[PDB]
């Protein structure tokens, strides 16, 4: 049983990290898009990757 | 002419309400916001006709027993003058009105009822900004919160059985109603109706692990800065926990 | 003459414009905007009951799986659309040119010959045969292929060994 | 593994509630008798929800100018509160206002 408890944490804590700012404006990239212009947009999704 | 005195007891843990509108089925959620803590001190208030204000701050829970048609509403405010902006609130056997103005209250404001007039909660009224008209033993209890210019309420009424006040259980306060007013609070104060006991606690910041059942409704929580044992809980985020060391 | 001024003081907007909604569309992978909520997918019927003042529910990960119609006060699942790896399977370029096609996880109906059902996916460009060999090129769940007569592509099921008593 | 596949979307689907309370432009537009220069009206709106295309049945010809904003994006803006100034002045006092 705890082989497969750990798989399943690690899957859990890949998925945490999506929705997390990670010092950026926003988690959602879409927003960013909108919202934003490309000199500073850019700077963001760096960031984010 | 009224009269106030004052005795203390203890929440039992209540004042739990939704803080989000997002439905869960059979999930623990930790959430942290402003809450009443576990087994505080609240405050017991009998006022008998034969009143300073009161502070608000972080949030208000207010609660009461009686057999209605005596409280009435609340007002909000910060200098209670006509300097600055105001809330009031009437209900009666039809209609709620809330109105935000600049209002000139009274000291010991009530409602004179021979037809129901105001002309003992304030004298004017000036610039009126905001306008709102809805519907109108048991326990009726109530959180008043104000965040970003909007005030929001929760409300829930709970038939009550034996002869204590504030029993014991657990019941969760849905959302009543959000107002865009964009104002400043920093008193209140309650309303009465002549031709009365009350219990208030204050809201702080405190983080909470609530239950959902499979119908989406709360149904029990934990306090995690209560004791140490109710904070292995939340570390493990279940509300059972092994033996050991953690 | 009117004079119209508008202000933006440091309160809640209260005073917009119309925004306009257009239909609902069902059963097929769109773009979606549910009152500011944003994404997309599948809808369909949904059997969850919300509570009158919940809006749209979440899942243990905190991912959005139902939303309520701003209109029509339903309940609607939403569903991820169709995604998957695409692997080749050759013979090798010395023995021919002919490929066969895997699509790891997904039904053979979600727009994608010889097609055939595995519990590993969809497989194009095969011969599903009932007789048994040894395993030659494994494709997952017991199932492997091979180059046999003319010759082709040939599916079958992995055979253990020879029967002995 | 070579490729990777992926569905694609086909349609855009916005969903809003429904439109109501619309704010009281009429009555500024097409009232009794506006007021007198001097002496003129200063109406607060808000808690509502403004299109300005209705304007033109209420006959805004002789002059329609807009600082600031854009005479087709008003109604794709949030405001907390708008004053409407109505009045009467004689035909040559319009390039006054300005
Ligand atoms: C928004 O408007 C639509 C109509 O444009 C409403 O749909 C109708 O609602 C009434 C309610 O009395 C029903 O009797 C009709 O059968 C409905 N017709 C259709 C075509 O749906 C809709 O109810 C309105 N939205 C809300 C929240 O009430
Ligand atoms: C297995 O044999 C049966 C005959 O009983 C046949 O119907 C089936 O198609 C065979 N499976 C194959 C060819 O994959």
């Amino acid at each position: 049983q705890n082989v497969v408890n750990h798989n399943a944490q690690a899957l859990n804590t890949l998925v945490k990290q999506l929705s997390s700012n990670f010092g950026a404006i926003s988690s959602v990239l879409n927003d960013i898009l909108s919202r934003l212009d490309p000199p500073e947009a850019e700077v963001q999704i760096d960031r984010l990757i | 002419l009224i009269t106030r005195t004052q005795s203390y007891t203890n929440s039992f843990t209540r004042g739990v309400y939704y803080p989000d509108k997002v439905f869960r089925s059979s999930v623990l959620h930790s959430t942290q916001d402003l809450f009443l803590p576990f087994f505080s001190n609240v405050t017991w208030f009998h006022a008998i006709h034969v009143n300073p204000v009161l502070p608000f701050n972080d949030g208000v829970y207010f609660a009461s027993t009686e057999k209605s048609n005596i409280i009435r509403g609340w007002i909000f405010g910060t200098t209670l003058d006509s300097k600055t902006q105001s809330l009031l609130i009437v209900n009666n056997a039809t209609n709620v009105v809330i109105k935000v103005c600049e209002f000139q209250f009274c000291n010991d404001p009530f409602l004179d009822v021979y037809m129901e007039s105001e002309f003992r909660v304030y004298s004017s009224a000036n610039n009126c900004t905001f306008e709102y008209v809805s519907q109108p033993k048991n326990l009726r209890e109530f959180v008043f919160k104000n965040i970003d210019g909007y005030f929001k309420i929760y409300s829930k009424h709970t038939p009550i059985n034996l002869g204590r006040d504030l029993p014991q259980g657990f019941s969760a306060l849905e959302p009543l109603v959000d107002l865009p007013i964009g104002i400043n609070i920093t008193r209140f104060q309650t309303l009465l109706a002549l031709h009365a006991a009350y219990y208030v606690g204050y809201l702080q910041p405190r983080t909470f692990l609530l239950k959902y059942n499979e119908n989406g409704t709360i149904t029990d929580a934990v306090d995690c800065a209560l004791d140490p044992l109710s904070e292995t809980k939340c570390t493990l985020k279940s509300f059972t926990v092994e033996k050991g060391i953690y | 003459v009117v004079v119209l001024s508008f202000e933006l003081l440091h309160a809640p907007a209260t005073v917009c414009g119309p925004k306009k909604s257009t239909n609902l569309v069902k059963n097929k992978c769109v773009n979606f905007n549910f009152n500011g909520l944003t994404g997309t997918g599948v809808l369909t019927e949904s059997n969850k009951k919300f509570l009158p003042f919940q809006q749209f529910g979440r899942d243990i990960a905190d991912t959005t799986d139902a939303v309520r119609d701003p209109q029509t006060l339903e309940i609607l699942d939403i569903t991820p659309c169709s995604f998957g790896g695409v692997s080749v399977i050759t013979p090798g370029t010395n023995t021919s040119n002919q490929v066969a096609v895997l699509y790891q996880g997904v039904n053979c109906t979600e727009v994608p010959s010889n097609v055939f059902q595995t519990r590993a996916g969809c497989l194009i460009g095969a011969e599903y045969v009932n007789n048994s060999y040894e395993c030659d090129i494994p494709i997952g769940a017991g199932i492997c292929a091979s180059y046999q007569t003319s010759q082709s592509i040939i599916a079958y099921k992995m055979h253990l060994g020879a029967e002995n008593s | 593994q070579t490729s990777n596949f992926r569905v694609q979307p086909t349609e855009s689907i916005v969903r809003f509630p429904n439109i109501t309370n619309l704010c009281p432009f009429d009555e500024v537009f097409n009232a009794t008798r506006f007021a007198s220069v001097y002496a003129w009206n200063r109406k607060r709106i808000s808690n509502c929800v403004a299109d300005y295309s209705v304007l033109y049945n209420f006959a805004p010809f002789f002059a329609f100018k807009c600082y600031g904003v854009s005479p087709t994006k008003l109604n794709d803006l949030c405001f907390t509160n708008v004053y409407a100034d109505s009045f009467v002045i004689r035909g040559n006092e319009v390039s006054q206002i300005a």
